[PDB]
């Protein structure tokens, strides 16, 4: 039973998706939830159109290699998939069942949500720029990601919070709480008890 | 013909720095536990640009700790901190072996270890062994930290990407889930402060 | 130079003086970290005790 | 794209995963101490609460 957040979830992703005019969704409109969330997390072709589709957005060499892929190889594709996702570090090289959607619908939605966090990846500044050329070198882009990266991190690393970040800590208690804070392991038993469901 | 200093080694200095701080390198935690004062030793991105002993001791001993802290202490009981010739020559022969260690297991990936590069620590040479060898202390730390489902990750990372459109969407992907971690622990300390 | 309110009851995190400061640096855009956000709940069972209290 | 660009890209990467698994576990840590401490301030006041509604 598709808990609640999970179609909340598959529905933001499905939104997310309609943005990005993904042609896997032309004619297709789901308005209910569980519709999305099975168009997404089950196990069908046009869920494999879909991640096929989001996989040659972010890396579009893919395309030609499945493109060449006879519609009776299906398992070959999506081990081709995988050892993507895997180059991307989303999952394992073995993981199938995550790209078949087997996979858990938290795992699924997560992996969907990720893919699509890198299509709509902020292209920083200067890009009013329109139509033109199609052409400019691969080159070119890489050159600008590292230098942005370099001056990102340069800034991270500079700055006198940064290690506070990597261990945080917080304690908004008075002392006159510490003795309540610090009580007996039963206290605490207690507490976590009472908070179950059923009350 | 006359054989132009290559380039490629500015970069990997500054990296390297960059690995140590997020290791949790302070430069006077560090140099105190090597009984060396900060007027003396030169820690940055260029503190091995000229042979620099006292920096080399400092670093390694760190690396070593943060990779295996247990056999840090057994390896170099006996001669840490460096204060004597003896020691210091031991010191030397130690790192020298531990790293050869590393270099076998790791095999093509990492700098050939030679003795000569720990008599005179310096130059670019020493540095692209330093890089690598805070390379791969970062890629214990993921594979160690890395919950049993993410241990692939260190693997991804292990596995040279050639092509360099799939490197920058790797990179993205990844500063994208640093941003988000980030704003998420913003949002719990603010939330336990209201509520508390 | 934003002055804390010292009496906000919220002092500022680590991570939001990091993000400030980043934002400040121009080398981060709050579209950035806007499409970035997490709308994950923090303190679930704490929440659901506060209810049944006003119940009863 | 000399070999060389290839190279530094990852290693960036390789900084930023490594800063975002480090958090995410300490981070974890935290929260769970937190919800740990949140709740049983709150039965303490669910005590006082039904022990004045008695009185009342």
């Amino acid at each position: 039973m598709t808990g609640g957040k999970e179609l909340g979830a598959a529905v933001e992703l499905y939104e997310r998706l309609q943005m990005l005019s993904c042609p896997c969704l032309e004619g297709v409109y789901l308005t209910d939830p569980q519709s999305i969330y099975e168009l997404l997390c089950t196990p069908s072709s046009h869920r494999l159109d879909i991640l096929q589709w989001l996989c040659s957005r972010i890396y579009p060499p893919v395309q030609e290699q499945l493109s060449s892929l006879k519609e009776s190889q299906t398992d070959t594709k999506v081990k081709e998939i995988a050892k993507l996702c895997f180059d991307l570090m989303l999952c394992h090289f073995d993981d199938l069942d995550l790209i078949r959607g087997h996979a858990s619908p938290f795992k699924q939605i997560s992996f969907i949500g990720q893919l699509l966090d890198v299509i709509q990846y902020p292209d920083t500044i200067s890009s009013n720029v329109i139509l033109e050329s199609l052409s400019h070198s691969t080159e070119k882009n890489v050159v600008t990601c590292i230098r942005e990266n370099e001056e990102l991190l340069k800034e991270l690393f500079s700055s006198p919070h940064f290690q506070a970040t990597l261990s945080p800590e917080c304690n908004p208690w008075p002392a006159d709480f510490k003795p309540l804070l610090n009580a007996e392991e039963s206290l605490q038993k207690r507490a976590t008890q009472s908070s179950k469901g059923k009350d | 013909m006359q054989s132009g200093s290559r380039p490629h080694l500015a970069w990997q200095r500054e990296h390297m720095w960059l690995a140590l701080q997020g290791l949790g390198f302070e430069s006077g935690a560090e140099a105190a536990n090597a009984g060396k004062t900060l007027v003396h030793v030169t820690f940055g991105v260029n503190m091995f640009d000229k042979p620099n002993k006292d920096a080399f001791y400092v670093v390694f001993h760190f690396l070593f700790g943060k990779l295996d802290n247990v056999r840090c202490k057994e390896v170099f009981r006996y001669c840490w901190p460096p204060l004597d010739k003896k020691r210091d020559a031991e010191f030397r022969k130690a790192c020298c072996e531990w790293l050869k260690k590393i270099s076998d297991e790791v095999g093509a990936g990492f700098p050939q270890v030679v003795a000569s590069i720990f008599l005179s620590p310096g130059g670019p040479k020493f540095v692209h062994l330093l890089y690598h060898f805070a390379r791969y202390v970062m890629l214990q730390h993921i594979k160690r930290d890395a919950d049993a489902g993410n241990v692939f990750i260190s693997e991804a990372l292990q596995s040279k990407i050639q092509d360099p459109q799939k490197a920058l969407a790797r990179n993205k992907l990844a500063r994208q889930k640093y941003l988000k971690v980030l704003q998420k622990e913003n949002l719990v300390i603010e939330e336990y402060q209201r509520k508390a | 130079m934003m002055a804390a309110n010292p009496w906000s009851p919220v002092q500022p995190s680590a991570a939001s003086l990091l993000l400030e400061k980043c934002l400040a640096a121009g080398v981060l855009s709050q579209n950035a970290l806007d499409q970035a956000q997490l709308e994950a709940p923090c303190f679930s069972h704490a929440e659901e005790l506060q209810r049944i209290t006003e119940i009863k | 794209v000399p070999e060389d660009m290839v190279e530094m890209i990852e290693s960036q990467t390789l900084l930023l995963t490594y800063l975002t698994i480090k958090m995410q576990k300490n981070l974890f840590r935290l929260e769970e101490k937190a919800e740990r401490n949140l709740l049983l301030v709150n039965d303490q006041k669910d005590q006082l609460q039904e022990t004045i509604h008695m009185m009342k």
